[PDB]
This record gives structure tokens, C-alpha cells and sequence, in this order.
């Protein structure tokens, strides 16, 4: 069993948690799961998740 | 008609074949192989049994010796008659002899090729290839002449099917009483141009061979189909093959 | 030499009484005689007390010349090169030791010691030496300094545990208990830094055969030769026919480099340059009218006018000579400039020599490797193009590469020995020559002393490669010589990993991982992974099944030659062999004679195994019907059983048939009264059965007295085999169909197949789970536990045996609970895979 | 193949005007009378024939492997035979320790 | 028996399109399967109104009619690919329990025993072989798949429902309305005409 | 016909060769052995009893390189490019001449390759012999023509350098002396028995798609046993 909370531990490249219990990091939502939330049209969770939760940030451009 | 349509190559009648550097001797005192000196005695009698059928003037120095299976011949239903005169059509440019199709045990039927001159006229487009290189690929086609059915389908049963019709009273009946001849192998084209076949029906479980000779619009309708065979009885709905 | 023991009658044997419970007895017997993994402890023993002394003692001469660099004085500018020449006189290694830091001698070091600590559970080697030192000059001039290297510690090997050098050897099973092991394992794992590992056995192909297989090459045939031993080096052949038409021999091993040779090239070097009798080594008589000479000689034919780019300027050369200095200078990596040395009479001759003496050590060097054998070289050569040709006309399948005849299992010993080969000599024989060659740049070669000498060996072996030996081992155990960290989970789990066989397109992943028909009796026709890539990849050892140990060779094959009804290959001719329909014998693989009567030589030497005394039990005695070959095996890593063997009177019944005819021809009509009846049947009484519980009677008395013998899956092939005592006894009298053997069912399953109760009446693939669930249940895991430190260890307080139990349980602890269990609904808590447990 | 007369080498074929003629690397040509009239050859069903499993065929009696039928031999009137079957056909071929072979063999 | 008293006789005789090997092979899977009768043994010695095994298959719970009769009466012929077990054991044997051509169906995998009976040595074998085939494709029932879900993925992820109800490519008609009705599929209900 | 051993032919050949005869006796069996000590007849093998014995291949090799270097001598016109060893021979020559050499030279290979494999089944001893003897005749044939006098002085020429050559390239596969090892060029020489510079992975060693791999299944590896098949 595992649940970890709304923060921890992150990867310096990516900016995304760290893998698994053992890092004390989050759980993969994969490519897969994007398929199944794409195909049942929930965007507003996947910013929730992919952005929101993972690594979302403001970009810039001119 | 399914043993009818049914792919008999030349190649697979044939127990063995030799490819023999003689030229024709109608007198027993020209050089021949020592192994089958002996196919003189049976030539003789091809002579005096095809007085229209003689050797011609342009006839090269090359044999090829063709050693037919009889267990082949009689499990496939196979006259002599139709090798010989399916080679005869297909290949102008040789000479043929043959045996009797004898029916005694350890006496072998033989087929005799003689190449003509004319053989060695045509492969002019390959200008490095000598005699030798041009009478293989003479055999190589020899052996690949169709003899039965049409090229590309290796087996044809005959299955049940059931369709359904409307009678002159108007209902729509489901007839169980219907035969049809499920091929192993494609070739729509071939299979159109059989008379004992209805070509405006004609089934090809193959995307690309419908593709080609039907259109893209048939290639649709057989992507939909063939997908979904695959899928069984739980397939999903049409909506998403289509 | 014929048989001497003649047993008593078959026809008085009294065996109807025999239970198929009273034939467990026999698989205890033979576990008893094979312990469970006690092959593991005898590979590592044969590799301390004999590989690595062989290996070093024989394996490694150095032989090196090195451009002398020195150009200060008139005799440094006269030196040119220096021969540093040098080998290994003593090997030893004995039990771990520590130091115990107290600037006192080393004391013995424990296994619980290393796995606390994370030490490595290795002892010492010890090493001597000689050393040849030669200097040569612009005149031609030589001069030679010797020096003897006392023995010297070099590095540790890891120490097997319960091994010979284990520690745990010369205590008892109360002191074992008492300073922290487990006294009822039985070892046969390393201890590394802290961790306990095995090293699996490998499947590998068999050596010494052909291995043809379909793959521009049409057709392949690998052969791997080995001079004869278990620790030798191995050469491999690839014979490829290509679409081109050629046939080429490439020959890889530690000297040659995947080079491609034309195949008749082979046959020149070796003085036979006439094509007429290098076709004849192929289809052995030029003078034949048959139709698969036909097939021979027509491709042979095309091959040898076929162009090969590399071979070309000795293409046509039907001089020996320059055919070697070609090929002496594509393999020679210090020829870099052709033509700077043919002005010299004297290197060329350097190099004809250094490629005449790898050739006759690298070529089929298990046919010899001398010079005098280069002939007979030949004619297996062409006798292995010949194979190849008969696959190539569909005449033979290719090789069954799923098929244990032609498998073997290596262990520890042999794979440690591998990884020893190619360590030793980065890590020792480099060091060395690296530290000579600085002692004769920074020192004149004349200055040198003897001591000079000694000190630059020593010195050079410093804390830098005395590690590299031991941790290069260390890397080896534990990066996997196919390895696994030592899970324990329980006892069950600890025995099924030391009897673990592992291994090293679609069409072949599948293949891989189904059952062979070659299995039952050796692997576990149960045992697999149930889920994820590993489905069917790693092999379980059957309970009987064990792993052999190479033989006396040289015994068996002096016996062979002195045997009348063999002719040696020196006095029999291609033409003698087709001709006359001779039979080619092979010992281990090397073509030694031949016999006029195969069947009747098989079943003779079977016979002198029975009794023992004249041939080995543990020989392997293959007749192959289908090209009359007779095969002798005797080396390490056939899987073998115990098999009790069947008699019949098949003599006496068809005597009895004569005598019937005999009087049914002159009219008799009581003709019938002489026909006797059929009986076949085991020599295994009930008595005996009684005898194997009360310890009187062990598996070696059974195959003294012939009434048991050791089959190899090679050899099962020449084997038919009743699947059990009811079925022997349904046809005691059926003279259509006559055992040779006896099988007790129970043989066919491992360990952890047999602790599920009445598994035949299981559907199979829940066999398959079982013997996951099995291994990975809660228990004792370890009897010394308290005493460890590991990490995701469970230990089951309780613990019953099974009111319905199984044999497995006599050699494995149980793990688990006779649970009272109801079948019912209960309120829809135990669906889909739930179930409903009792708080209390 | 040919094999020259002095240095035992397999000689190259050419076709001159009817005429087969081998020419060695050692300059050597010579002309074959009757038995190098064979270019080229192939036979089928090589997996299936009589020559593949003549010494099979011949070992059969005694290797204790074999199934077995209750026939009685013709010839020395034993009372079994051992019972082959041959090929994709399926040829059943029954034969006995004496030297008897059914397809008369 | 019969089939092989006829392949003794030669009397078996191919039609066009088979080898004789086939046609044997075709006689001998027919000739192995149970009749329907089978369940008449089966069903006498079970009470329909009390049996949970037969309550668990003849409502749909758990459980098909070949389970209960390979259970109770019989598992018949092993058949993997449509064939009964290859001689793989040195060339005309299936096993070492069997001689080389050998007749008997026993040989090529028919299991006359039920699991409650048990089987025998060489039963569990064939068994075991057939039982490994399912183990092997259910690990490649996930990878085998994975690759041709991911690569159906992206062909078709860019076709999107746009205002008309069609389906396109950012602007190209992949569709001209999206199934050829505009409907959803979890909206669909089977009706008789 | 009752042949014999002729050792007057060896001497004879050595004679004019102006060699020991025990060079010639010893032909295959330099190997190993000092020029020297093979010159004075030392350490010479003792005769062959089998007839695997690879002697008997080394000097048959010796007897058809002589004659297929003679063949080569007898076709000069037939090579459109006839090899190194008979251009310059036959350079000072006419056309007519030049196709000549087939007519007026000597067939020499009898009986030979029939003999040898006789000879070679039956006593190996006596085929050694049998095809020493044979080399010596041969070259004798070709030194003791006279007619016609155009042809004796360039057939006697290839005798000695065809011999030579044979018995030069024996030579050089004998035991070397002394030379400078570095002639190669690569700083070091290597000998045949050296175990220094063996290649590495020839130890641990014998001698496109994974279909079971989960590469496009994008599945946690500690949640693997949701595929369990149950
Ligand atoms: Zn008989």
C-alpha cells in the first residue's frame, strides 16, 4: 500500500516526483491512462494531474 | 470444380530431372548419358507412334530427363496426356518425347525435353549469360508451367453456406442448401476468370488483393470485414471497424 | 570382452506383492544417493582440487618478445628484443581467513563472520613460478637468465559454503548449529559482501557434436571442440554453405578472428592439395553411383571455382607452404608490414612454425594436437561437411535445439572455471609482463640479478591486481557464469534454486519455453514461472535426476582399442568404411575406429556396465540406428536417473517358436504344446523395498547387482520405458511390447511439484502455480535466523505438516497450516478470489 | 566432376560446338566421351526414399524401441514383427530379426 | 483401432488435396471425440436439484459442460494447433513411455482418464504440454497486445467529433459523419424490424 | 609389375643438385628439426606405419607441384597469361616454339597418383618411397633429354628451379634461427604456445522485437501481478 501526499520529493531534470514508495515519490499516471482520460474527454484532471500534480509550470514566449 | 481449381505445378509430378548435354540421335548410333542409354529403346517407339510429331532441324544440345512420380499422378488424378499436352501449349520452343503410361510397377513413365535453337535466340537483354545459364532457366520455367487450376491457391474444399433469397411471393427465405469452394490462397483475377465461377461474388479474405483489382471503396468494405473476423463474437460495435 | 555375471532366471522372480508405495523406496533411495544438491559440492571440489591447478599449471605459459627500448651503451645498441618466457610450477588455495587486526597472525574466518561484517567468504591462492628471461642481439647473439619465485599469495577465490575449504567441513552438525548456521542446509551458496549467492547451472549445447541449423548463408553447421576435460579450451567451427555456392570454414577461438576461409583451403595446409581426395573426405568414395554422391559432388564442385576476394592470391596455390605464409599473415596482429621481412629466410620460417603450431592446436583439437594427426583431422572434417550436405538435401532434419541429447547443465565448477580463464589473465598474467617490461626499460638486461628478477614479479602483483582477482570473481557471482542472489524465503525455495537450470524471433521465444518431449525424468514437467517473460525459462531438476561428473576418458578409450571388434581409424579406408558398411565408434565425441556390428557392439559394453567393474555406470552408451553410429559419453553435465532395468526370456520364447515350427512341419499336431509364454519383468523385490527403509540396501548395492542402471537423455532415446510397476505388470506376458526399463511415476515431477497432494488429479497448469505459491509461503525460512540480518524476512512462528502429505515433505520442511476450510457462500465476501477468515 | 591426369585437380566444363571440353588451370584440356554428359540434376521427396532409411530399415529387428505387431514371420515363423511406418504416405513396412521384409525386400 | 487396421491393410486412401499422413491425422481427431451421449453417465449419477457443481455450470455462474466432463467422465484428446501431440521424442516417438510408430491414440495425446480418476504418468505429460501453451500465451496476451494497441493509438488518436459530427484531421474528413449515423455507441438498442 | 626402391636415383639427384641426399629423403619431415641437422641426417623420423601419417600427403604435395609447375611449361601458348615461373623462361621465344613444348617434351606422370594411392592403403612405408623415388625420376627425365638441341638447355633450366623451389619451400618450414624479431613491425612477436595475448571472450563463451517483453505496455513493475493469469 501507498499514498504519499501533495508534495515531496522531485526529480531535478524534470521537475516531476520521484519514483515509487521507495523514493518516497508518487505513482505513475502512464501513457496509457492519458488514453482512457482522453477518451472520456476529462482535460480539467488531466491538468489537475499531469499539470497541476506533476510538473506543470508558465512558459514564455515572445 | 474445387479439385478442378487447384494448383498442380509441373514441378510437383517430378521424382527427379537431369539436365543432359545430347542432341537427338533418330539412329541408334549418336552419344547419349550411359545412365539412360537404355531411354533410346522407348524412343523408337515415340516415332512409330507420332508419325506428325517428328523432330524438328533446330533442336539443340540440351536435354532435360524428367523422371515422373506415379504415386503423384494417381493420388492427384493426372493423365499423361495433360502434362504433356499443357507443356506442349506453354512451351513452344522445345521438343517432347515420352514413355507409356504403363501400369506395372518398377517400369517408370520418363518426359524428354529437347530444347530448340530458339531457346538461345531470346535471352539477348542478359548478354553475359551462356548456354548453360539459359538452359537452367529453360528447366526452372519447365518445372514452374501450371498443369491444373489456377496459380496462387494451394487447396479448394467445398463448404455449406446458407444466403438468403426473396421468392416470387415475396418473403425472404434463409437456402441451406448451398456449396461453395473455400480456396487457400488469393488470386481474384485468376479465380474471374474461371466460366464455372460467379465473378461479381467473389470473396477474397485479402485487403490488398481487393485493393487492387476492386478499389479503394471495396478495400473498405474488406478492412470492416476482415477486422472483424479477428474480433469473434464479443467484437465491438461496427461503428468502430468502421 | 564379454560379460561374466549371469543373474538368476527371470521367470522365478516374485514381484506381485509390490505396491506402488513400495516403490517410493526407490526415489528415496536414489535421493539418498544423490543427496539434493550434492553435485553442486562435488563441481566446486573437482574445480579446487583439480581445475584450477590444471588450468593454471597448463592454461597458462607465457611466451612473449618484447623490442628492446634501451640505447645508451654499445651493448644496449647491439640488444634488439627481449623474451620474457615464464609459467606457474605450484597451485594452492585454502580455507578464509582474517586478519582479526591484532597485528598477530590470521585466524580463521567464519561464514556468519562474512555475512555480518560483509566480508567475502574467500581464501587464499598460492602461486610459484618460473621465469626465462632471453636477450637477443644484432649477431645473433643470445643470452638467457632463469629465476624460481617462491610460492606467493596472489588473491582469494570464493569459497563455496560446506564445500572442502568451507569452514563448516571439519565441524559437526552441533557445532555448526552453534556458531550461528543452519545445521540442516547443506550449503552450495557463495558469500559476497554480506550477500549469499548461487551460481545456477547453465544449459549449454553439447561439445564435441554438430549442430546444423538453417539460418547470404543457406545452411549452418557449428561444431565446438574440446581436447578432453571439463577446464580445457574449446574451438568453434562454423561450416556455412552460402547462396554463392561456397562453403566456408571459419574457426573462432583465443587466436583466430572470425575469418572465413575457403573450405578446401583446410584440406592444402595440411598437405592434401589433390581435389580428387579432398572430395573423397567428403562423400568417402569418388567410385560410387548412388544419388546422394551425386548431390555431394555436384555442390562441391561449384564450391571450389568460387571466388572468395580475401583468398584469391592462394586461390589456385597448390604450394602448402605459401598457403600457411598467406594465412600466418592475415592472423599474425604483429604483421603490419608485409613484405619488410620475406627478404629474410628465418621469419618466414618464424611465422610457417607460429601457424603450423596454432593450427595443430586449434583446428578439431580434440582429435589430437600434434602434428600426427593432421590427416585424421581431415577426415573428420570432411565427415562433418558431409552431415551438413544431408541436412542441405533434406535427407536429415536439422538440429532439435529444444532437446536435452544434445544439452548440458554446467555448475559452478565448470562456469567458475570460465570466468576464472579470462580474469587470470587480466589480472595476473597482464600485471606481470607489464612489470617486466619496466624493469628492462629502466634497468640494462645484463645488470639484472636474480633477485632483481624475483623482486619486479612480486613487486608488480601489488594491492591494485591482488584485489582485481578476487573482486573480479566477486563481480562475476554477483552480476551473472549465470548467477542469483540466495532468496530465502523458505527451505522449499532455498533447495529449488540450487536445482535451478537456466539458459543464456517469435517463432523461437515460444519453442524455448514448452516442455520438451526429452524432459520427463530429468526436468520438471511442472515447474515454471506462471506469469511474465520468465514463463518457461527457468528448468527444474526432477527429483531422481542428477548432474554427472567427467569420467575416466582415458580408461575407457584404451579399452576401446584393444578391442578385436574395433578397427582403428588408422587402418580402416573411406572406401573400407562405405564399401564394406562399417560403423564409426565415438568416445566424447572423437572418431576412434569403427565396428562391423553397432548393435551388437552397444549392447555388449551395456552388459560390462552392468557389472561395473570394466565400464563405468555412469557411462553414456548411445546407438544411433539411423546412421549406425555407436556413441560413447563420459563427460561432465549429462543429466542422468536411476532406471530399474526389465528382463525378459525373449531367448527362451523364441527357441520355443523354433521348436513349434519344427514340429508343426512334420505333421505334429500337439505343435502347440511348445510354444512357451512371454514374461517380462524388474529384478526390485519387495524385500528389497524392505531393505532401502532399514538402510541395508543403497542405490550403488541396486546398480551393482543390475538391477538398476543410470540413463542420460541421450541414451533414453535407445530406451523404452514402462511408466510404472501396474504397467510392467499388465504386460508381463505381452511379447509385443518389451520394456527395457521400469519408471516410478513420482520421477517425473522436482520438489516443489510434489508437494501438491494428488497432483494427477489437479488440472496441470494449477500444478504449475502450486510450485510458485509453494516457494514463496511463509515459515521457517531459516533454522538460524536469530543469528542473521536480512531484509524482507518472514518467519512463520507455526507451522504443521499436512494431514494428507507428500514425499517432497520428507526432505523439505513444511510451510503452513491445516486450515479448516468451509465451501460455501457466506453473505458474498468470498467472491472473485475472497475469501472469509475467522478473527479468533 | 572431372579430375586432370597430372595435378588431380577438378577441372572447369566449356561447351565448344557439340563438344564438352575440361580445361585445367595447369593448361591441361581433355574431352569427355559419355559420362560427363550431366549438367545439372535434381531429385524430390529426398526426406521419404529408399536409400534414406536403408540402414533404419535394416536395423529396425533389433533396435527395442520399435513398436511391434503379432504377425507370424513367413520365413522362420516367429510369431511377432516389428512394425515401421515410412513417410508422408504412410508406408507400413513389417519386418523380422531373421531377414524378412514385407514389400518383399 | 479400426482407422489403423485400415493403415495396416492399406486401405486408406486420401482424397485429392491431402496426404495420406493428413487424412489419417483427420480420421483419428474425429474419431477421438466424445459423443454427446457422454453426459447420460454424467448426469445419471448427479441430482440436478441438490448438485452445486451442476447449479455453478447450468445457471451461468462458473463453469462450462467440458469442465464437468473432463472433471467426471473423460479428457480426451489433447489437440494444440489443431493437431494431436508430434512425435518430437527421436524421430516417431512422442515419449519414452511409447515404442516408435507407435498405433495407439494414447501416444499422440488422448487422455482416457478423468481428474478425478487421475491420470497417469504419461497423461500428466500431455497434460502439461497443453497446460504450458496456456501460460505462454497469456504472457504474450499482454505484450503482443501492448504493441498493437500502441501503434492503433496513434493512428487514430487525431480523429475528433467536430461541430458537423463528422470526423477529421485537424481539417481533413476522416468521416463525413462520425459511424455513418452520428450516434453513440453506449446509446444503442437492438430492435426488430 | 614388381616394383622396387632405387636409392641410386637419390644420390643421383642430389648429385646435381649439390645437396645432402638426406635433404631429399627427408622431404615432410623438416618440420621441427635445424637445416642442420637435417643436411647431416639427425633426428630423421623413423618410417611410416599408418596411413593417416601426414608425411605421405607432404611429399604427394611435393610430387603434383612439380607437376602442375611442368604442365604450365608444357601449355605455355594455352595461358593467355602464363604465370611468373615461365614467362621468363619461354620470353626469348617464337610463337611457333612458343606453341611448341607439347610435342617433343615428356609426359611424366604415368602411373603415379594410381600407385600412390596403392601404396598409400596398402604399406605406408613403401608409398613414402614410392613418391620420393618418383620426384627424383621425374627430374632425371628432364635433365637426360638431348633432342632437340633448342629445348634441352630450357627444359634443364626449369628442372633445377622447379626442384629447388619444392624442396626451398620445404625448407622453410623447418626450425628458424636467428633474426630480428621487431622485422614485423609491431613492437612485439608473439609465439604459438604464448597464452598472454589470447583473446578474452573466447573464454567465456560457447566456442527483432521481444515478444514477451511488456516495451509498449505502460504498467508499474510493482503492480505485475494484476497480469497473473488465475
Ligand atoms: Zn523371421
Amino acid at each position: 500500500r501507498y499514498a504519499v501526499a501533495s508534495y515531496g520529493p522531485t526529480d531535478a531534470l524534470t521537475g516531476q516526483p520521484l519514483d515509487g514508495k521507495r523514493s518516497h515519490g508518487g505513482l505513475r499516471l502512464g501513457e496509457m491512462e492519458h488514453w482512457v482520460l482522453t477518451a472520456q474527454g476529462a482535460m480539467q484532471t488531466i491538468i489537475e494531474k499531469s499539470h497541476d500534480d506533476s510538473d506543470g509550470c508558465i512558459s514564455y514566449i515572445c | 470444380i474445387a479439385n478442378s481449381i487447384e494448383l498442380i505445378t509441373f514441378e510437383r509430378l517430378i521424382l527427379q530431372w537431369h539436365l543432359l548435354y545430347e542432341t537427338y540421335s533418330s539412329t541408334k548410333k549418336n552419344v547419349m548419358y550411359p545412365d539412360f542409354a537404355s531411354d533410346v529403346e522407348w524412343m523408337t517407339d515415340f516415332l512409330e507412334n507420332h508419325p506428325l510429331l517428328q523432330p524438328p532441324e533446330d533442336i539443340a544440345n540440351w536435354c532435360i530427363r524428367l523422371e515422373l512420380n506415379k504415386t503423384t499422378m494417381i493420388l492427384k488424378s493426372i493423365s499423361l496426356e495433360s502434362i504433356i499436352n499443357s507443356l506442349r501449349a506453354k512451351h513452344p520452343n522445345t521438343y517432347i518425347m515420352h514413355s507409356v503410361e504403363n501400369t506395372a510397377s518398377g517400369i517408370p513413365i520418363i518426359i524428354r525435353i529437347y530444347l530448340r535453337e530458339s531457346a538461345f535466340r531470346r535471352s539477348t537483354n542478359t548478354r553475359m549469360a551462356t548456354d548453360e545459364k539459359i538452359a537452367v532457366n529453360v528447366v526452372d520455367k519447365l518445372l514452374n508451367s501450371t498443369i491444373r487450376g489456377i496459380p496462387g491457391i494451394k487447396n479448394a474444399n467445398v463448404v455449406k453456406l446458407m444466403r438468403h433469397r426473396v421468392d416470387a411471393q415475396g418473403k425472404l427465405v434463409r437456402l441451406d442448401n448451398i456449396y461453395a469452394i473455400k480456396t487457400n490462397g488469393t488470386n481474384i483475377f485468376g479465380a474471374m476468370l474461371d466460366d464455372n465461377i460467379d465473378p461479381y461474388t467473389i470473396v477474397s479474405s485479402s485487403i490488398g488483393d481487393t485493393m487492387e483489382l476492386y478499389g479503394i471503396e471495396a478495400a473498405r468494405q474488406k478492412i470492416i470485414s476482415e477486422i472483424r473476423t479477428v474480433m469473434g463474437d464479443k467484437g465491438p460495435n461496427h461503428r468502430h471497424l468502421l | 570382452l564379454r560379460p561374466q555375471i549371469t543373474y538368476g532366471p527371470i521367470e522365478t522372480v516374485d514381484n506381485e506383492e509390490l505396491t506402488e508405495a513400495d516403490m517410493l523406496s526407490f526415489i528415496s533411495a536414489a535421493v539418498n544417493s544423490t543427496g539434493l544438491i550434492g553435485y553442486n559440492i562435488k563441481s566446486f571440489d573437482d574445480l579446487m582440487d583439480n581445475g584450477i591447478p590444471q588450468i593454471v599449471k597448463q592454461m597458462f605459459n607465457v611466451d612473449i618478445t618484447y623490442k628492446d627500448q634501451r640505447d645508451h651503451t654499445e651493448i644496449d645498441k647491439l640488444r634488439e628484443s627481449v623474451q620474457i618466457q615464464f609459467n606457474f610450477t605450484d597451485v594452492n588455495i585454502e580455507r578464509p581467513q582474517h586478519r582479526n587486526y591484532s597485528q598477530g597472525n590470521k585466524i580463521n574466518l567464519l561464514p556468519n563472520k562474512a555475512r555480518l561484517c560483509g566480508l567475502s567468504y574467500s581464501g587464499p591462492v598460492n602461486l610459484a613460478a618460473e621465469v626465462i628471461l632471453t636477450a637477443h642481439y644484432s649477431n645473433g647473439r643470445q643470452e638467457v637468465k632463469r629465476a624460481s619465485i617462491p610460492p606467493f599469495q596472489v588473491s582469494t577465490f570464493p569459497i563455496m559454503r560446506g564445500s572442502n575449504r568451507c569452514h563448516t567441513h571439519h565441524l559437526s552438525k552441533t557445532a555448526k548449529k552453534e556458531i550461528g548456521e543452519d545445521p540442516n542446509e547443506p550449503g552450495g551458496y557463495f558469500i559476497a559482501r554480506g550477500g549469499e549467492w548461487v551460481v545456477d547451472l547453465l544449459e549449454n549445447i553439447r561439445f564435441n557434436t554438430l549442430h546444423i541449423h538453417y539460418h547470404n548463408e543457406i545452411i549452418r553447421g557449428e561444431f565446438i571442440s574440446q581436447p578432453g576435460g571439463a577446464f580445457e579450451n574449446s574451438s568453434q567451427i562454423i561450416i556455412r554453405y552460402m547462396t554463392t555456392g561456397a562453403i566456408t570454414i571459419e574457426i573462432n577461438s583465443t587466436k583466430f578472428s572470425k575469418l572465413r576461409i575457403p573450405w578446401y583451403l583446410i584440406f592444402r595446409m595440411f598437405g592434401m592439395t589433390g581435389d580428387d581426395s579432398i572430395i573423397e573426405q567428403v562423400v568417402f568414395d569418388l567410385e560410387s553411383n548412388s544419388l546422394v554422391n551425386t548431390f555431394m559432388i555436384e555442390i562441391l564442385e561449384k564450391s571450389i571455382h568460387v571466388l572468395d576476394p580475401i583468398f584469391q592470391p592462394v586461390q589456385h596455390e597448390l604450394n602448402r607452404e605459401k598457403i600457411i605464409q598467406f594465412l600466418s599473415e592475415k592472423v599474425s596482429k604483429f604483421v603490419s608490414n608485409p613484405s619488410a621481412y620475406k627478404s629474410d629466410e628465418n621469419a618466414v620460417q618464424y611465422l610457417n612454425e607460429r601457424q603450423l603450431t596454432i593450427l595443430d592446436k586449434i583446428l578439431l583439437p580434440h582429435m589430437g594436437q600434434t602434428a600426427d594427426t593432421r590427416v585424421r583431422k581431415l577426415r573428420f572434417l570432411g565427415l562433418l561437411i558431409h552431415k551438413i550436405l544431408l541436412v542441405i538435401m533434406n535427407v536429415f532434419p536439422p538440429t532439435d535445439r529444444d532437446s536435452y541429447r544434445t544439452k548440458r547443465v554446467h555448475g559452478s565448477g565448470v562456469s567458475l572455471a570460465k570466468a576464472f580463464k579470462a580474469i587470470f589473465n587480466t589480472s595476473v598474467i597482464a600485471p606481470i609482463i607489464n612489470g617486466f617490461k619496466e624493469l628492462l626499460k629502466q634497468t640494462a638486461f645484463e645488470e639484472l640479478t636474480q633477485r632483481n628478477i624475483i623482486e619486479a614479479f612480486s613487486a608488480a602483483l601489488s594491492k591494485n591486481t591482488a584485489s582485481d582477482l578476487n573482486r573480479s570473481m566477486e563481480q562475476s557471482i554477483i552480476s551473472g557464469v549465470s548467477t542469483q542472489s540466495l532468496e530465502r524465503k523458505n527451505l522449499l525455495n532455498t533447495i529449488s534454486a540450487l536445482r535451478t537450470v537456466n539458459t543464456h524471433q517469435t517463432e523461437r521465444a515460444d519453442m524455448m519455453r514448452r516442455v520438451h518431449a526429452s524432459y520427463p525424468g530429468y526436468i520438471c514437467v511442472a515447474q515454471s514461472a506462471d506469469t511474465g517473460e520468465k514463463v518457461g525459462m527457468s528448468k527444474q531438476l526432477a527429483i531422481t535426476a542428477n548432474v554427472c561428473t567427467a569420467g575416466e576418458v582415458l580408461s575407457l578409450k584404451q579399452r576401446l582399442l584393444s578391442d578385436p571388434a574395433i578397427q582403428q581409424l588408422a587402418d580402416v579406408s573411406n572406401k573400407d568404411i562405405v564399401r564394406k558398411g562399417l560403423a564409426r565408434v565415438f568416445i566424447n565425441g572423437e572418431w576412434i575406429g569403427c565396428c562391423t556390428n553397432a548393435f551388437e557392439l552397444a549392447q555388449r559394453y551395456r552388459m560390462l556396465r552392468r557389472e561395473g567393474k570394466v565400464v563405468h555406470p555412469h557411462t553414456t552408451i548411445y546407438w544411433d540406428s539411423m546412421v549406425d553410429e555407436v556413441e560413447f559419453w563420459l563427460d561432465v553435465g549429462r543429466l542422468t536417473r536411476p532406471l530399474l532395468i526389465v528382463d525378459n526370456n525373449i531367448e527362451k520364447y523364441n527357441q520355443a517358436c523354433y521348436k513349434a515350427a519344427e514340429a508343426r512341419k512334420k505333421g505334429d499336431k500337439d505343435w502347440e504344446k511348445h510354444k512357451i509364454p512371454f514374461i517380462q519383468n524388474t529384478r526390485f523385490t519387495p524385500q528389497m523395498a524392505k531393505d532401502i527403509l532399514a538402510g541395508t540396501l543403497t542405490l550403488e548395492d541396486l546398480v551393482a547387482q543390475g538391477i538398476c542402471e543410470f540413463i542420460t537423455p541421450e541414451e533414453a532415446e535407445n530406451c523404452l520405458v514402462a511408466f510404472s510397476i501396474i504397467e510392467l505388470r499388465k504386460h508381463k506376458h505381452d511379447v509385443t511390447r518389451r520394456f527395457t526399463h521400469v519408471d516410478v511415476p513420482q520421477a517425473i515431477l522436482g520438489l516443489a511439484a510434489l508437494v501438491s497432494p494428488y497432483a494427477n488429479c489437479t488440472q496441470p497448469a494449477r500444478v504449475t502455480y502450486e510450485t510458485n505459491q509453494g516457494r514463496q509461503t511463509g515459515g521457517w525460512y531459516c533454522f538460524s535466523w536469530p543469528y542473521r540480518v536480512d531484509m524482507n524476512r518472514f518467519f512463520q512462528f507455526y507451522n504443521e505438516m499436512p494431514l494428507v502429505k507428500t514425499i517432497a515433505h520428507n526432505y523439505v520442511i513444511p510451510n503452513g497450516l491445516n486450515t479448516i476450510v468451509a465451501y460455501m457462500i457466506y453473505g458474498g465476501y468470498n467472491q472473485e478470489d475472497s475469501v472469509i477468515v475467522s478473527q479468533s | 566432376m572431372k579430375i586432370c591426369k597430372a595435378c588431380s585437380s577438378c577441372m572447369v566444363r566449356t561447351y565448344v560446338d557439340g563438344n564438352i571440353i575440361f580445361r585445367c588451370s595447369c593448361g591441361e584440356s581433355v574431352q569427355g566421351d559419355s559420362q560427363n554428359l550431366l549438367v545439372s540434376s535434381k531429385v524430390y521427396h529426398t526426406g521419404e526414399m529408399e536409400d534414406k532409411y536403408k540402414i533404419f530399415i535394416k536395423n529396425a529387428p533389433f533396435d527395442p524401441t520399435n513398436c511391434q505387431i503379432k504377425k507370424d514371420c513367413p520365413n522362420c515363423h516367429l510369431d511377432y514383427l516389428t512394425q515401421i511406418c515410412i513417410g508422408s504416405q504412410k508406408i507400413i513396412i513389417l519386418v523380422c530379426r531373421c531377414g524378412y521384409m514385407s514389400n518383399r525386400g | 483401432e479400426e482407422i489403423n487396421n485400415r493403415l495396416l491393410h492399406g486401405d486408406i486412401m486420401p482424397p485429392i488435396g491431402l496426404t495420406t499422413h493428413d487424412f489419417y491425422e483427420k480420421l483419428q481427431l474425429n474419431a477421438l471425440k466424445f459423443p454427446d451421449r457422454i453426459l447420460k453417465p454424467i448426469m445419471n449419477s448427479i441430482n440436478p436439484e441438490t448438485n452445486g457443481l451442476f447449479q455453478m455450470v447450468a445457471t451461468g455462474a462458473k463453469g462450462s459442460n467440458p469442465n464437468m466432463i473432463h472433471i467426471m467422465a473423460g479428457i480426451g484428446q489433447i489437440e494444440i494447433n489443431t493437431q494431436r501431440i508430434q512425435p518430437q521424442f527421436s524421430f516417431g516417438r512422442t515419449l519414452v513411455y511409447y515404442p516408435r510408430f507407435a498405433l495407439e491414440a494414447q501416444a499422440y495425446g488422448f487422455i482416457c482418464n478423468s481428474y478425478i480418476a487421475g491420470l497417469t504418468s504419461p497423461e500428466f505429460i500431455f497434460g502439461e504440454m497443453n497446460g504450458r501453451f496456456d501460460l505462454i500465451n497469456k504472457a504474450l496476451s499482454t505484450s503482443s497486445t501492448g504493441y498493437a494497441n500502441r501503434k492503433a493509438i496513434f493512428g487514430l488518436q487525431s480523429c475528433i467529433v467536430d461541430y458537423y459530427r463528422r470526423v477529421s484531421i485537424d481539417t481533413r474528413l476522416v468521416q463525413q459523419l462520425y459511424g455513418e449515423d452520428g450516434l453513440d455507441a453506449r446509446q444503442l438498442e437492438t430492435v426488430r424490424f | 609389375e614388381p616394383w622396387t626402391f632405387d636409392y641410386g636415383k637419390i644420390i643421383k639427384t642430389a648429385k646435381i643438385l649439390d645437396i645432402s641426399p638426406a635433404v631429399i629423403e627427408a622431404i615432410g619431415a623438416m618440420e621441427g628439426r635445424s637445416y642442420a641437422d637435417i643436411r647431416e641426417g639427425q633426428g630423421a623420423p623413423p618410417p611410416p606405419t599408418s596411413m593417416d601419417d601426414p608425411r605421405l600427403m607432404a611429399v604427394d604435395s611435393a610430387v603434383r607441384i612439380f607437376l602442375y609447375n611442368y604442365n604450365c611449361l608444357r601449355h605455355v601458348s594455352t595461358f593467355n597469361k602464363p604465370p611468373i615461373h615461365v614467362e621468363r623462361l619461354v620470353k626469348h621465344l617464337s610463337y611457333e616454339e612458343k606453341e611448341d613444348l607439347e610435342k617433343v617434351l615428356p609426359n611424366v606422370v604415368n602411373e603415379y597418383h594410381t600407385t600412390f594411392k596403392h601404396l598409400r592403403v596398402t604399406d605406408p612405408a613403401s608409398a613414402l618411397l614410392y613418391s620420393i623415388e618418383f620426384l627424383c625420376i621425374s627430374f632425371l627425365t628432364l635433365y637426360e633429354i638431348k633432342e632437340p638441341s633448342w629445348v634441352v638447355n630450357i627444359v634443364r633450366e626449369f628442372a633445377l628451379t622447379e626442384l629447388n623451389t619444392i624442396i626451398q619451400s620445404e625448407k622453410l618450414l623447418s626450425k628458424p634461427g636467428a633474426f630480428n624479431f621487431m622485422i614485423f613491425g609491431e613492437d612485439f612477436v608473439c609465439s604459438g604456445e604464448d597464452s598472454s595475448m589470447d583473446d578474452i571472450s573466447a573464454y567465456s563463451s560457447p566456442g527483432l522485437d521481444d515478444p514477451f517483453s511488456i516495451e509498449d505496455v505502460d504498467i508499474s513493475l510493482d503492480v505485475l501481478d494484476n497480469l497473473a493469469p488465475q
